[PDB]
C-alpha cells in the first residue's frame, strides 16, 4: 500500500502564510509499507547563452557513516537518465522570464513583469536539484524513490526573478520571496516505477481433502535469492518509458513480460488515480 | 598487493646488467622504439612502447576562467591508474608514491612548463575561456609509464 | 564530484501553548528510533533519531560502551557543519552520564539524529539552541525503545538562549549550553528549563507505555 | 666468555648470561609433572622419586 | 601600481643583495622535547620552519608494518598564513604537496640505512610557519637536523639550497620575488660530496646554464653545510656553558 | 553485424580483448582467480571487480550504472561457486564512443558486454555459457526495428534496447535473457518482430564467432 | 603571579677533547673496530651521529648526545601494557618497541599449588589489562634489540596504591635495587627506562629493609592517609624539579630534594620554575662542600 | 504488592535488602539485582542508598531461587513482531548454530548466527554478514570427533556454507570462540551439494550425508535428531 | 524506608496523572503508519484487507510450516 | 588523551575528590599551571603569539588582516582551527572552532567598532590556530594565545576620505604608517568537577577521572557566552548539582582578573 504527503515540507505549503527562510520548491513524504521516502526539491538561477532533467542527491541510510555507497551513487544517475529519457521536463520549461525592479524615492516600490514577451519569444535557466532520503529500508528501493521524485515534481513552483537597476563592485541577483509560477511537465509522460521477479521452488505440497512470477519484490530473502528480475516505468497513457530485464537465475518467457506490462499498466492506472485526489 | 620476484631472477638480472646485457636485448642507452597511433577524431592518439600500451584523448568545452586569470584558459591532465595495467595497480589509487610522482613529472613537464598556449584558450577576457583536458589512459604496462604519457 | 550528482559548477543557489508529538520504534532498519514533533506560536521542529547498537567492535578491549552522535540536515540546509559537530560533542557528553556504559563491554552504540525540518518566522522592521532540548528528548526515546539502559531519563530545557539538561527529577544536571542572551537569569533559567524537563519527562513515560502497551 | 659455573640451586633465577645453573628449579618435581600429566595427590610421591 | 628589475648594471638585486650571497641563517636544536624525539626550528631568511621526528616507535596499525625497515612518513603543514596573501583553502591534498612530500621521502631512503629499525615507525611532522622562497632547500636541512637530534643513524649531512637565474648568472638562495621574477633550481646535496639526492628545476631553464649554476650551488651548500656543523657544536658550547 | 575482434593483446593480464562495432571500440581486460580485499571476499562464489572507463573525462554515476549492468550478465555466467573467496578483476576501457555520450549509452553497453565476455574465455574462467549483445532501436517516422544503430539512426530515435542472451548447446539454444534495457516506449507486435528478427542474426553471429575464435586459437595449440 | 604565572617575550619566535661535526673524520687507522655511532671507508672511520669519540681497548664508537634508551639484559624496568594479544601482552617501556612478555613468564595466583591451564592463555586480560602498570625485569633480548620480560617475583608485579610519573631514561642508571624506601612511609620504584612509582610503603618493602589470589586487583589500599598523599605529590614535584635541572635521580638525590624543600609552605610551589632551579642547584652545591 | 508490577527506566521498585514478621520469627528477603534491573546509588538529605533500579520498561516479576529461615528472590523486568534479546550472549556450556566461512588444514573457523536457549527456541543474533561485525568462531580439529582426536580430515567434515550445530567450550580470544560437534547431536545440519549449487541434502549418518534428490552422496559431520 | 516515603511519595505525586492529547503536524500520520497491502481483481479495481484478516493469513501460515508435517 | 589503570585512576581521584583538595602536584582548586608566552615573531602576519604549557602543550596563533565591505560580510572576525597530523574535520577540531567563533563575535565579546574604516569598508580579522601539541582540552589554551596576539596586533592605517556614499574613493593605505588594534578579546577558562570539587585549569590525569566540566568565557570583567558543561572524558561523566554550576562561575569571577592582571602585561 502506498500512502504520501505532498506539498508538506515546501515554502509554498501555506498559501497565507509564505516560509522566507525555506529554499525548497516542491515537496513529498512517501512510505510504501515499513521503508520511508522524503524527497525535497531545490533549485537554482543559470545564465544561458531536447529534453532536460534533474540532479538528484539519494541517501540511504544503513546506519554506516562514510561515504556513497554504490547503491546511492547509481539510483541518482538512474533518476537522471530515466527523467531524461521519459521526455519529463522539456528545457523551455525550465526558461526563467525575468522582470524589473524601479523604485520611489521613498514614494513608492514598484516591480513590472511582462507575459506577453516570454510568448513572442518563444534568458536565465531554471535548475533542478533534488535530495532524496531513504528511511526504513527493506530490499530493492529505485522504485520508491522514484515515485516520490514523480510525485515531489507534479508539484513544483518557480519563483519569478528580477533584478533592481545595477551595472555588469558586487551585483546580487534576486528571486522574488513571494510570486511564483506553477512547473509545466508533461502529464502524458509521467511514468511509475514497479518492481518483478522470476524464481523456482522445489519443495513439494501436500494435498488435505510452468513458472511463478513475483510483483514487487521485497525482503531480503526475494532481493537475495531470485536472479531473474523486471523493471518498468509505465505511463497512464499507456505508453512505456522504460523497460528493465536481467536473468540470472531462470528462463524469462515471453508469457512473463506480457504479465509484467499488464501489472506494470495496473500499477500506473493505480498511481495515476492517487494522484488525481 | 606486493609482486612476487624470485631470489634466482634478481641475481639473474643484476649480473646480466653488469655484462651489458638485458632481457628484452637492448642497450644502456638505446630507447625502444615509440609508435604513434592516430584515431579517426582529433585528440585520439595511441602510444605504444614495446609491450607498453598508453592511450590519450584530448577533449575540450566552453568554461569560465578563474578569477586570477582573466586572459588564461583552463588545462588538466589526468592520469588514473586501473587494474587493466596489472592488478598491482589500485582502482583509484591517486596517492601513492609512484602514482604522485607520475603525475607531478607530466604536470611539469607540459602544465607548468607551458608547453600549451592557455593565452590562446580565452575567447572573451574574464567571462568565457575553453577547458582543454588531457586524459592518459594506462591500457597495459610493461614499464615506462612515464615517457609513454609525456608522447 | 565524480561521487554524486551536483549538476553544473558555473550555477548559483537561490537568492530570496507547547505542543507535542511523540512517535517510536516505526523503523526497522536499526534497534531503536523515534520521532519529535514540537510546535510553539509560529516555530515549529521535526527530527528523527536513529539507534543503532550495541554491536560488538572487534578486537576492542574497551570495559564500557561507546557512544557516537551524529546530526544530519534532512531538508533546510541551515546549520554550518562545524556548529553540528559541536551540538554532538555536547550531546554525547551528557549521555554518556544517562547511558549505563557497563552494561555493554567491548561494544559501541552509534545514534544518528536526522534534523529533516524546523520552521522559522523571522519579523522584519541563538537559532539552534531551542532545537537542543528536542534532539535530547529524541535520543533518550530512541534509547529506551532500543533496549539500551539509562540510568535516568534525560530531558532538557530552552530559556532565552540557555539550555540545560536535568536528570534524577531535576535534582541534578547533565548538560548546559548558554550562548548570549542576557546575565543574571541564572536562577531564572534553571526553574524555567526545570518546568520543561519534567514536562518532557512525563510525556517520554507515557510514549514507552503507549507503544509498549 | 665472561660467565661463571656456579652450583644451580642456590642462586635465584638471574637474566644474566654470566650465571650458569646445570638445572632450571621452580618446579623440577612439577615440571616432569605437567608432562607426563601427574595428578597433585600423587604429588608428595612424585617429589620423593 | 610599481614595476622592479631582476638585476642592475651596478650588480644589484631588488632586494640589495648581490649575486652570491646566502641570506641570513639561524639554525636550532631540541625546541620540542616534550613533543618529538627529535625537533629542529629552522630560520634560513625569511622562511620559519617547525621540525618534528616522532620516533622510531610501535606503528599504530600492524597491517603497515615492515620486518626489515623502518616506516618513514613525512607530513608538511603549510599553514594558510605562510604568505602575505592569506590563502583560503587548505594546502594539504594539493599535487604539488603531494609530489613535494614524496620527493622528499625519495631523498632521504637513500641516505638513512633504514634497516637497523625494523618494526618501527619514524613520523616526521613539519609546520611551515612563514615562507619567503627556497622553501624546498629549508624543508631538507631541518629534516636533516631534527632527524640528527632525534639520535637515528644516517649516513650523512643532506643540505637543501635555492639557486636563480638572469641572463648569464644565476643568483644564490632566492626569495619570492626573484622567484617570481626567474626560474630557479632546487638542489639536494649529501654531506661535502658533489652527488645530488634532489634535483628540481621547476622552470624553463637555458642549457649552458645549468653547469655552471650546480657550481656555484654546490660550494653555497658545502658553506651551508660547513655553518650547520657549527650551530650544532656551538649551541653544544652554549649549552655546556650554562650547565657550568 | 559486421563486428572485429581481437584476443590476448594484454601482457600484464590474465586475460583481455578488443571488441569494435561500428565506431565504437571497447578494450577490456581480466585478472583472477586472485586474492581479494577482506571487504570483497564471498566465503562461497567469487567476488567480481567491474570498472568501466569512459571514453571523454573521468568515470561519473553514468559509468556506475554501465558497471551495474554488466555485472547483471556477468555474474550469473560465471560458475562463482569454483572459487570461494576469491576475486575476479574485470575492467573495461571504451576507446571510442561511437555514439553521442550525452544522450546514449547503448552501443558502449552492449560492445562492453562482447568484450567482457571474451575476456573472460581468454583468462580461461569458469563460465557456465556463452553470451551476446547487441543494441537495437527504433524510428521515430518509419518505427522501423534497426538491429545495430548508427549514432545518427540514435538521434531520430523513439526508444533504444540493449538485448543480451545466454546462449548453450553450440550456440542453438537460449538458455536466458541475461539484460534486456529498454528506455522508451513500445508496442507488442513490434517487440515480437525484432526479436524474431534478431535472433537470426544473433545466431549468424555466434557462427562468425565460432570461425573467428578457431582461426586464432588453432595455431596455438598442437 | 597570584593566581596564572605568564611569563612573556616580544619580536622572538623562542628565547635563549676533539670538535666533532658532520662529514668529520675521526681517525685513519684501520686496526679500530668500529663501533656504534661509527661508519668507515678502508683507513678512514667517520662519525655517524654528533656526540663524544669513545675509545675501549680497540672498540671505537661515538657515544650520541641524544637518543633513545635502550634495553639492557637485566635491567629493572617499569612499563605499561600496551597491547594483549595471543599468548602475550606488549608493554609499553618508552622505547623503539614496546616490551614483549610470554604467559609462560608470570606467575599466577596460588602458585605453586596452582595446576596448568589452558585457559589462561585466554582469559589473559584478567591477569594484565590494556593501561595496568607494572614492575618488570628483562629477562631476554630478541634479534633487532626488544626486549623480553618477566614478573616470576614477588618483587615484581602490577603497581597500586599510589601515582605515576617519567623522567628521562638517562636520568636514572642501573643500580643494585631500584626500589628504594623514604621518609613519609612511601616507596618509590625507579625504572631504568624512566618510568617512575612512587606509592604507599607495603610490608615487602619493610621486610627488605630489616594474598597470592590479590596480586593482579585494580583495588588500592582502602586506608591511605593524607599526609601520605601530600608526601607523594611533594617526591612527585621534586623528582619532576630534578629532571628538569638535568640531574641523574638517586635514593639520596630524592630524599635531599624532598627535606630541603620543605622550606616552602604548599607543596604547589614547587612547579614553578625558579623553584625547581634552586632545588637543583642547592643540591649540587651540598655534594659539592660534602665531597 | 509493595512493589509496582510494571517498571518504566529508572522507575524505583524495591531497596537492597528487606523483611517481614511471620509466625513470630523474621524472614529476610535478599533482592538481588536481574535481567532488566541494575543496582546503583541514590542520595537524599546527605543520605546514601542503594536500591534495585529497573533499566527496561516491562511488566515486573519476582522467583524465588537458592531456627532461622533464609530466603532470596530475583528481581527482573521483562518487555510487555520485533525480537533484539541483546542480554543473550554465547557462554560456556551453550548450544549454537553457526555457518562455515572458510576452511583450513588444522581448524575451521565460522560465525555465530543463533544461540540455543534453556528450557526448541532459539535467539537470533541480528548482524551484518557482509562487513564482519558479526561474532566469528573457530572449530579446532581435535574438536571435530571424539572418534580419533589425533588425526581428522578437516575436508571430510565440514564445508564452506554448510550449517554446523555445535557447543562452545570457551570464549577464547575476542577473534574466535571455541566450538566443539564431538557430541551425536552436533554436527552439520543443513548442507546442500557442491559448496551449495547442487539440490538439498539431509543427514542420515553421523559421517555421511545423502541427498534424495540428484542422489548424490557427500562425507559431513552429521548430527542426530 | 520512611525516608522513601517522603521522598517516593513525594514524587509519586508529582506527575498528576495528566491528561494526553494526540495530533501530528504533518509527519506523524505517515511515518508511524503499520504495514498494509491491496490485491487488485479482474476488474483492475484495488481491494483492501481487514488488518484481522491479514493477521489470520500470518497465523495459519505458521500452524502449516509447523504442525503440518508430510 | 592520557591512559591510566583503574588503580591510578582511583587514587587520583582520592586526592582530588577529598574535602580538602589535593592537586596530585599539589596545587590549589584556583592555581593555573606556568605557561610562557612569546609574541610579534610573524612579521608578515598583523599579529603573532606561541604559548608553551608546562606539560609541553604548544599552541601557536596568527592574525591576518582584509579589507571588505561590511555589508556583504556579516562575520567580522574569523577564526580557524588546525592540528599537524591531525585530520580538520575530527569531531575536537570543529567543536572548538564553532565555539571560538561564538567567543569571538563580532557583536559580542569584540568591539567591531575598532575594526570598521569608511562607511563601506571595515577590516576582517582571520584569526588562525595551530595547535603542536596537547594532553588535554585545548580551549583555554587556545583563548590565552589568541588574547595575546590581538594585543600586540598592528593594522594598515587609512589615508582616503571615509564616505563611500557620496565621493566613492577606494580605500588607499599611507605607506609604513600602522595603528595598533585596540579591542579587548575575551578569555576562555575550562574547569573540572570531581565530585563536589571545582578545579582550574585540570590537568590530563585529573581531567581523566573528573565527573564533569565546565567551559567559561569572560570579557570585560564579567562573564559571558559561550558557557559549556563538557565531558572532559567519557567513562566517568556524571550529573552534576546546581550549586556546583554556580561554584564555578563564581570561581572564574574571582580569579579571572588575576589571570588577566598576569597576562595584560605589554
Amino acid at each position: 500500500d502506498v500512502a504520501i504527503e505532498n506539498n508538506t515540507l515546501s515554502r509554498y505549503a501555506d498559501a497565507g502564510n509564505i516560509d522566507t527562510k525555506n529554499n525548497i520548491l516542491g515537496s513529498n513524504v512517501l512510505k510504501s509499507g515499513k521503508t520511508i521516502v522524503i524527497t525535497s526539491i531545490t533549485g537554482g538561477i543559470i545564465e544561458e547563452t531536447n529534453y532536460a532533467s534533474v540532479y538528484p542527491v539519494v541517501e540511504v541510510e544503513r546506519g554506516r557513516v562514510g561515504a556513497c555507497t554504490d547503491e546511492e551513487m547509481t539510483i541518482s544517475q538512474k533518476l537522471h537518465d530515466s527523467i531524461l529519457h521519459s521526455r519529463i521536463l522539456p528545457k523551455k520549461a525550465l526558461k526563467v522570464k525575468a522582470g524589473v525592479r524601479s523604485a520611489n524615492e521613498d514614494g513608492t516600490f514598484s516591480v513590472l513583469y511582462p507575459d506577453e514577451l516570454e510568448d513572442d519569444t518563444l534568458k536565465w535557466s531554471y535548475v533542478l536539484y533534488a535530495k532524496i532520503v531513504v528511511l526504513s529500508r527493506t530490499g530493492p528501493v529505485f522504485d520508491l524513490c522514484w515515485n516520490s521524485l514523480m510525485y515531489a515534481l507534479q508539484s513544483v513552483k518557480l519563483p519569478r526573478a528580477f533584478i533592481d537597476e545595477r551595472a555588469s563592485e558586487t551585483y546580487e541577483i534576486i528571486c522574488d520571496q513571494t510570486k511564483s509560477v506553477p512547473l509545466m511537465i508533461n502529464a502524458k509522460n509521467i511514468a511509475f516505477a514497479s518492481n518483478y521477479g522470476i524464481v523456482e521452488l522445489d519443495p513439494e505440497c501436500q494435498l488435505q481433502n510452468n513458472t511463478v512470477l513475483i510483483a514487487d519484490l521485497d525482503t531480503e530473502a526475494e532481493e537475495t535469492s531470485i536472479h531473474s528480475t523486471i523493471s518498468i516505468l509505465a505511463a497512464p497513457s499507456g505508453n512505456y518509458k522504460q523497460l528493465t530485464l536481467m536473468g540470472g537465475g531462470a528462463k524469462i518467457t515471453p508469457e512473463m513480460i506480457k504479465r509484467s506490462l499488464l501489472l506494470s499498466r495496473v500499477r500506473a492506472d493505480d498511481l495515476s488515480t492517487r494522484f488525481n485526489i | 598487493k606486493d609482486i612476487e620476484i624470485s631470489a634466482s631472477e634478481s641475481k639473474f638480472i643484476l649480473e646480466a646488467l653488469r655484462q651489458n646485457y638485458r632481457l628484452d636485448g637492448r642497450s644502456f642507452d638505446q630507447f625502444r622504439d615509440v609508435e604513434i597511433t592516430f584515431g579517426k577524431e582529433f585528440g585520439d592518439v595511441s602510444v605504444k612502447m614495446g609491450n607498453t600500451k598508453v592511450h590519450c584523448r584530448i577533449s575540450c568545452q566552453i568554461a569560465q576562467p578563474y578569477e586570477d586569470r582573466p586572459f588564461e584558459g583552463l588545462f588538466v591532465i589526468s592520469t588514473e591508474i586501473s587494474p587493466m595495467a596489472g592488478s598491482q595497480f589500485e582502482n583509484g589509487n591517486i596517492t601513492g608514491e609512484d602514482e604522485v610522482l607520475c603525475s607531478r613529472i607530466i604536470e611539469k613537464s607540459v602544465r607548468r612548463s607551458g608547453a600549451l598556449d592557455v593565452e590562446g584558450l580565452c575567447i572573451v577576457a574574464g567571462s568565457k575561456c575553453w577547458a582543454v583536458r588531457a586524459d592518459v589512459h594506462f591500457l597495459d604496462c610493461d614499464g615506462g609509464f612515464i615517457d609513454a604519457s609525456c608522447i | 564530484d565524480r561521487r554524486r550528482l551536483l549538476g553544473p559548477a558555473a550555477a548559483k543557489p537561490m537568492a530570496f501553548e507547547q505542543e507535542l508529538s511523540l512517535h517510536t520504534g516505526f523503523i526497522e532498519n536499526c534497534n531503536g528510533s523515534a520521532l519529535v514533533e514540537a510546535r510553539s506560536l509560529g516555530h515549529q521542529t521535526s527530527l528523527i533519531s536513529a539507534v543503532y547498537g550495541p554491536r560488538s567492535i572487534r578486537g576492542s578491549f574497551t570495559s564500557q560502551g561507546t557512544i557516537s552522535i551524529q546530526l544530519k540536515n534532512g531538508l533546510l540546509e541551515k546549520y554550518n557543519t562545524n556548529e553540528l559537530k559541536e551540538v554532538s560533542s555536547f550531546l554525547m557528553g551528557i549521555f554518556n552520564s544517562v547511558v549505563n556504559l557497563s552494561r555493554y563491554p567491548k561494544s559501541g552504540i552509534d545514534i544518528f539524529v536526522y534534523l529533516t525540518y524546523d520552521k522559522d518566522l523571522t519579523n522584519n522592521p541563538s537559532q539552534i539552541s531551542s532545537l537542543i532540548p528536542h534532539c535530547i528528548t529524541s535520543i533518550t526515546l530512541a534509547l529506551a525503545d532500543a533496549g539500551i539502559e539509562l540510568v535516568d531519563m534525560a530531558g532538557a530545557g530552552e530559556a532565552n538562549g540557555t539550555v540545560v539538561s536535568f536528570i534524577k527529577n531535576g535534582e541534578e544536571i547533565v548538560g548546559f549550553w548558554k550562548d548570549d542572551g542576557d546575565d543574571e537569569d541564572l536562577l531564572e533559567c534553571l526553574d524555567r528549563c526545570k518546568e520543561q524537563y519534567n514536562r518532557y519527562r512525563d510525556l517520554m513515560i507515557s510514549c514507552l507505555m503507549n507503544q509498549e502497551t | 666468555a665472561k660467565r661463571r659455573f656456579e652450583y644451580s640451586k642456590y642462586r635465584p633465577l638471574t637474566p644474566s648470561s654470566e650465571v650458569y645453573s646445570p638445572i632450571e628449579k621452580e618446579s623440577p618435581w612439577k615440571i616432569l609433572m605437567y608432562q607426563y600429566n601427574i595428578p597433585p595427590e600423587r604429588e608428595v610421591l612424585v617429589r620423593e622419586l | 601600481m610599481s614595476r622592479l628589475e631582476i638585476y642592475s648594471p651596478e650588480g644589484l638585486r631588488l632586494d640589495g643583495r648581490r649575486w652570491n650571497e646566502l641570506r641570513r641563517f639561524e639554525s636550532s636544536i631540541n625546541t620540542h622535547p616534550h613533543a618529538a624525539d627529535g625537533s629542529s626550528y629552522m630560520e634560513q631568511g625569511n622562511n620559519k620552519i617547525i621540525t618534528l621526528v616522532k620516533g622510531p616507535k610501535e606503528p599504530r596499525l600492524k597491517s603497515q608494518m615492515d620486518t626489515s625497515k623502518a616506516l618513514l612518513n613525512v607530513s608538511v603543514n603549510i599553514t594558510k598564513f605562510s604568505k602575505f596573501e592569506r590563502s583560503k583553502s587548505s594546502h594539504k591534498n594539493e599535487r604539488r604537496v603531494l609530489e613535494i612530500q614524496t620527493s622528499l621521502v625519495r631523498m632521504f631512503e637513500k641516505n638513512v640505512m633504514l634497516n637497523i629499525y625494523p618494526r618501527t615507525v619514524i613520523d616526521i611532522e613539519i609546520h611551515v610557519l612563514e615562507q619567503d622562497g627556497g622553501i624546498m632547500g629549508s624543508l631538507i636541512n631541518g629534516i636533516t637536523l631534527a632527524l640528527i637530534d632525534a639520535g637515528i643513524s644516517m649516513f650523512d649531512y643532506i643540505s637543501g639550497i635555492s639557486v636563480g637565474l638572469y641572463d648569464t648568472t644565476p643568483l644564490l638562495d632566492t626569495n619570492s620575488l626573484e622567484e617570481n621574477a626567474m626560474s630557479t633550481v632546487t638542489l639536494g646535496v649529501v654531506g661535502k660530496s658533489e652527488k645530488l639526492s634532489l634535483l628540481l628545476v621547476e622552470d624553463k631553464i637555458p642549457l649552458d646554464r645549468l653547469e655552471n649554476v650546480l657550481a656555484i650551488g654546490i660550494a653555497g651548500a658545502h658553506r651551508v653545510r660547513d655553518l650547520m656543523d657549527e650551530e650544532l657544536r656551538k649551541h653544544a658550547q652554549k649549552r655546556v656553558s650554562n650547565a657550568s | 553485424m559486421s563486428v572485429q575482434a581481437e584476443i590476448g593483446i594484454l601482457d600484464h593480464v590474465d586475460g583481455s580483448s578488443e571488441f569494435v562495432s561500428q565506431d565504437t571500440k571497447v578494450i577490456c581486460s581480466v585478472t583472477g582467480p586472485i586474492e581479494p580485499k577482506a571487504r570483497q571476499e564471498l566465503p562461497t562464489q567469487l567476488a567480481l571487480e567491474i570498472i568501466v572507463r569512459p571514453a571523454k573525462g573521468v568515470a561519473t554515476t553514468r559509468e556506475k550504472v554501465l558497471e551495474d549492468k554488466l555485472r547483471a550478465v556477468l555474474t550469473p555466467l560465471i560458475t562463482r561457486h569454483c572459487y570461494p573467496r576469491q576475486l575476479c578483476q574485470i575492467t573495461c576501457q571504451i576507446l571510442e564512443s561511437g555514439e553521442d555520450e550525452a544522450e546514449f549509452s547503448l552501443r558502449e553497453l552492449s560492445c562492453c558486454i562482447n568484450a567482457a565476455f571474451l575476456a573472460l574465455v581468454d583468462a580461461g574462467i569458469a563460465l557456465n555459457s556463452m553470451c551476446a549483445s547487441i543494441p537495437i532501436a527504433i524510428i521515430k517516422d518509419t518505427s522501423d526495428i534497426i538491429v545495430d544503430p548508427t549514432a545518427e539512426q540514435l538521434k531520430i530515435s523513439l526508444s533504444v534496447h540493449t538485448l543480451a542472451l545466454e546462449f548453450v548447446n553450440g550456440g542453438k539454444v537460449v538458455k536466458n535473457v541475461l539484460l534486456l534495457d529498454s528506455n522508451g516506449d513500445f508496442n507488442e507486435d513490434q517487440l515480437f518482430s525484432l526479436l524474431e528478427l534478431g535472433e537470426q542474426k544473433c545466431q549468424e553471429l555466434v557462427t562468425n564467432i565460432r570461425r573467428i575464435i578457431q582461426d586464432n586459437i588453432s595455431p596455438r595449440l598442437v | 603571579s597570584e593566581v596564572i604565572t605568564i611569563t612573556k617575550r616580544n619580536g622572538a619566535f623562542q628565547n635563549s677533547s676533539q670538535i666533532v661535526t658532520p662529514g668529520e673524520l675521526v681517525t685513519d687507522d684501520p686496526i679500530w673496530m668500529r663501533g656504534h655511532g661509527t661508519y668507515f671507508l678502508d683507513n678512514m672511520t667517520y662519525s655517524s651521529v654528533a656526540g663524544t669519540v669513545s675509545r675501549v681497548n680497540r672498540l671505537l664508537s661515538v657515544i650520541p648526545l641524544k637518543g633513545r634508551y635502550a634495553p639492557e639484559t637485566g635491567d629493572h624496568v617499569v612499563g605499561r601494557i600496551a597491547e594483549v594479544g595471543n599468548k602475550r601482552w606488549k608493554v609499553d617501556i618508552g622505547g623503539k618497541q614496546h616490551a614483549v612478555l610470554m604467559l609462560g613468564s608470570v606467575n599466577l595466583p596460588g602458585g605453586i599449588l596452582r595446576r596448568k591451564s589452558e585457559s589462561d592463555e585466554l582469559q589473559m586480560r584478567s591477569f594484565l589489562k590494556e593501561g595496568d602498570l607494572l614492575n618488570a625485569e628483562v629477562q631476554s633480548l630478541f634479534q633487532d634489540g626488544s626486549a623480553s620480560l618477566h614478573t616470576r617475583s614477588l618483587k615484581y608485579g602490577k603497581l597500586r596504591n599510589g601515582m605515576f610519573c617519567q623522567v628521562p631514561s638517562s636520568l636514572i642508571v642501573r643500580a643494585k635495587n631500584h626500589t628504594h624506601n623514604l621518609p613519609g612511609n612511601i616507596t618509590v620504584v625507579l625504572g631504568v627506562n624512566g618510568y617512575i612509582w612512587l606509592r604507599k610503603t607495603s610490608q615487602m618493602d619493610l621486610a627488605r629493609d630489616t594474598s597470592s589470589w590479590q596480586i593482579y586487583s585494580d583495588e588500592n589500599d582502602p586506608s591511605i592517609s593524607n599526609n601520605i598523599r601530600q608526601a607523594i605529590c611533594r617526591y612527585a614535584n621534586v623528582i619532576k624539579a630534578l629532571a628538569f635541572c638535568e640531574i641523574g635521580i638517586t635514593q639520596q638525590r630524592i630524599v635531599s630534594a624532598y627535606e630541603a624543600s620543605m622550606v616552602y609552605s604548599n607543596v604547589g610551589e614547587l612547579i614553578e620554575k625558579n623553584v625547581m632551579e634552586s632545588i637543583g642547584s642547592d643540591i649540587l652545591t651540598a655534594e659539592k662542600m660534602r665531597g | 504488592f509493595q512493589f509496582p508490577e510494571i517498571a518504566y527506566p529508572g522507575k524505583l521498585i524495591c531497596p537492597q535488602y528487606g523483611t517481614e514478621n511471620k509466625d513470630g520469627e523474621d524472614i529476610i528477603f535478599n533482592y538481588v539485582p536481574g535481567p532488566g534491573t541494575k543496582l546503583i546509588q541514590y542520595e537524599h538529605n546527605g543520605r546514601t542508598l542503594e536500591a534495585i533500579t529497573a533499566t527496561l520498561v516491562g511488566t515486573v516479576r519476582c522467583e524465588e531461587e537458592k531456627r532461622r529461615t533464609v530466603k532470596n528472590i530475583l528481581v527482573s523486568v521483562l518487555p510487555g513482531a520485533n525480537n533484539d534479546f541483546a542480554n543473550n550472549l554465547p557462554k560456556e556450556g551453550d548450544i549454537v548454530l553457526t555457518r562455515v566461512t572458510r576452511l583450513s588444514l588444522q581448524r575451521a573457523n565460522v560465525e555465530i548466527l543463533a544461540v540455543e536457549d534453556k528450557p526448541a527456541t532459539f535467539s537470533v543474533s541480528q548482524a551484518s554478514s557482509d562487513l564482519g561485525e558479526t561474532f566469528r568462531g573457530i572449530i579446532r580439529s581435535q574438536d571435530v570427533r571424539s572418534t580419533d582426536r589425533d588425526r581428522v580430515k578437516v575436508i571430510e567434515c565440514f564445508k564452506p556454507g554448510d550449517i554446523v550445530r555445535a557447543q562452545v567450550l570457551s570464549l577464547g580470544d575476542g577473534t574466535n570462540y571455541y566450538l566443539t560437534t564431538a557430541r551425536n547431536d552436533l554436527g552439520v545440519v543443513f548442507a546442500r551439494a557442491a559448496n551449495g549449487a547442487g539440490g538439498l541434502m539431509y543427514a542420515t549418518d553421523w559421517q555421511m550425508m545423502t541427498s534424495p534428490v540428484t542422489g548424490a552422496t557427500e562425507k559431513r559431520k552429521c548430527a542426530k535428531p | 524506608m520512611e525516608r522513601f516515603s517522603v521522598l517516593c511519595n513525594s514524587n509519586i505525586s508529582k506527575s498528576r496523572a495528566k491528561p494526553v492529547t494526540n495530533s501530528s503536524i504533518l509527519l506523524g500520520k505517515i511515518l508511524p503508519r503499520e504495514e498494509h497491502d491491496i490485491a487488485y481483481s479482474k476488474d483492475g479495481l484495488p481491494n483492501k484487507v481487514k488488518t484481522e484478516d491479514i493477521r489470520i493469513r500470518a497465523q495459519n501460515f505458521k500452524s502449516a510450516l509447523a504442525n503440518l508435517e508430510d | 588523551h592520557m591512559s591510566l589503570s583503574v588503580a591510578e585512576k582511583s587514587y587520583l581521584y582520592d586526592s582530588l575528590a577529598s574535602t580538602p583538595s589535593i592537586r596530585p602536584d599539589g596545587r590549589l582548586p584556583h592555581q593555573f599551571r606556568p605557561i610562557e608566552i612569546f609574541t610579534d615573531f610573524l612579521p608578515s602576519s598583523n599579529g603573532s603569539s606561541r604559548i608553551i604549557a608546562s606539560d609541553g602543550s604548544e599552541c601557536i596563533v596568527s592574525i591576518k588582516s582584509k579589507v571588505v565591505d561590511h555589508h556583504v560580510e556579516n562575520e567580522l572576525l574569523q577564526v580557524d582551527v588546525d592540528i599537524a597530523g591531525q585530520r580538520d574535520d575530527a569531531l575536537v577540531v570543529e567543536t572548538i572552532t564553532s565555539l571560538l567563533n561564538k567567543v569571538l563575535k563580532s557583536g559580542s565579546g569584540v568591539d567591531s567598532s575598532k575594526l570598521q574604516l569608511t562607511k563601506k569598508y571595515s577590516f576582517k580579522i582571520f584569526v588562525d590556530v595551530l595547535v603542536i601539541s596537547s594532553h588535554s582540552h585545548p580551549i583555554s589554551l587556545i583563548s590565552f594565545a589568541i588574547y595575546s596576539a590581538l594585543n600586540s596586533t598592528y593594522l594598515p592605517k587609512l589615508i582616503s576620505a571615509f564616505d563611500d556614499l557620496e565621493v566613492e574613493e577606494l580605500p588607499t593605505f599611507h605607506d609604513y604608517d600602522m595603528v595598533k588594534l585596540d579591542i579587548n578579546p575575551p578569555l576562555v577558562f575550562i574547569l573540572a568537577v570531581v565530585g563536589n570539587n571545582m578545579l582550574l585549569d585540570p590537568a590530563a590525569n585529573e581531567s581523566e577521572v573528573a565527573n564533569n566540566g565546565l567551559i567559561i568565557s569572560w570579557s570585560n570583567g564579567k562573564i559571558t557566552s559561550p558557557i559549556r558543561s563538557v565531558a572532559l572524558n567519557d567513562s566517568n561523566v556524571k550529573s552534576f548539582k546546581p550549586h556546583l554550576l554556580k561554584q564555578g562561575l563564581a570561581m572564574v569571577e574571582k580569579y579571572a582578573p588575576d589571570v588577566v592582571r598576569s597576562l595584560e602585561n605589554l
